[PDB]
């Protein structure tokens, strides 16, 4: 009853207990203990759910603290603004560290281990996602480079996806969903956003109608598309 | 904020 | 614009951001920085909400991990049981430390500072609550002493409450609610539980009908009372 | 589990 095996079981107890930081740790043990083989679909999804929950809690706090700093800076209340920004820096710091940890793991182990179109697009989309979270709060030269790394990763993901995966594939559909959110929200370019989202939705519709979760993601492209045409 | 997965 | 003042404001940003561990820290700064005066009703409630959220997350995980260990020990699956218990010990450890931190603060600063019947019952009920959380997972000689400390604190709280507070007072009503849960769940004595819960409910009903949140707690006594008569 | 406050 192996180390890999027991770490995966612990990661799943951590997921039930909602101790996501521990879940991340157990899955990195798994991931750093692999030779030439890659993570199973189950293991990869466990690592991804762990990081997503560790980063989402901080993104949720960052939005809250940021909406407050803006209301308060708008009433010209300077002492509260310093207190709020200092709180926000603390949070941005945890966001940089969390991203740094999954981005290093992607470049060092995951991406080099990706042997099929499914896993390649999965890890490249992930790489695009964490550089994008860095861009949501960064501001200058830092924002420009996070935005550039984002665009580069999504494009590499889309090249593979477009040619090796079905348009109804959830990973390809999720890539299109996140890539178009990037155009809309980081690049403030609503037109490239709508175009990319609609093309992916249509191609999926086309395939479903001729060749036969992909359902949930498509509802999400539609929800974003209408949200944006407003 | 838009939906992502 | 004072240290006490700024720590309270930070505690409230922490509450909005749901970073309860930090909320606890900011409120301990507040609490350890007081001379002969006590915490305001606002500050005391902020400290209490912070600890309640820090301990509740671990209690929620402990129940989950514990329900799993029991299902698995019941199928005689020994390797999973060791993994689950080791996970559970890690959680019990954080539960002991969290309790230890608020129990030390109660004995050293809060309780000695309590100058009115409202604050005394509030801190003594709290002391009863954290010894009770220790008892929910402890097992032997340890359980017996956590249970004894619990009973002693609630009784001291009830003496004061009974004689200095109105039966519709939410702190007195919350004390009765928690004290009766203690009889039911730690002392496995459903009859002392029902008696105490019903007496407090009736006294409140009596006062409301003659002298005029206390509403929510009373619904809770009733919900527990029916739950127990089943 | 019973309600407490």
């Amino acid at each position: 009853p192996t180390a890999r095996e027991e770490n995966v079981y612990m990661a799943k107890l951590a997921e039930q207990a909602e101790r996501y930081e521990e879940m991340v740790e157990f899955m990195e043990k798994v991931s750093n203990s692999l030779g030439s083989e890659e993570l199973t679909v189950e293991e990869r999804n466990l690592l991804s759910v762990a990081y997503k929950n560790v980063i989402g809690a901080r993104r949720a706090s960052w939005r809250i603290i940021s909406s407050i700093e803006q209301k308060e800076e708008s009433r010209g209340n300077e002492e509260h603004v310093n207190s709020i920004r200092e709180y926000r820096s603390k949070i941005e710091n945890e966001l940089s560290k969390i991203c740094d940890g999954i981005l290093k793991l992607l470049d060092a182990k995951l991406i080099p281990s990706a042997a099929s179109g499914d896993s390649k697009v999965f890890y490249l989309k992930m790489k695009g996602d964490y550089h994008r979270y860095l861009a949501e709060f960064k501001t200058g030269a830092e924002r420009k480079e996070a935005a550039e790394s984002t665009l580069t990763a999504y494009k590499a993901a889309q090249d593979i996806a477009t040619t090796e995966l079905a348009p109804t594939h959830p990973i390809r559909l999720g890539l299109a969903l996140n890539f178009s959110v990037f155009y809309y929200e980081i690049l403030n370019s609503p037109d490239r956003a709508c175009n990319l989202a609609k093309q992916a939705f249509d191609e999926a519709i086309a395939e479903l109608d001729t060749l036969g979760d992909s359902t949930l993601i498509m509802q999400l492209l539609r929800d974003n598309l209408t949200l944006w045409t407003s | 904020q838009s939906y992502t997965v």
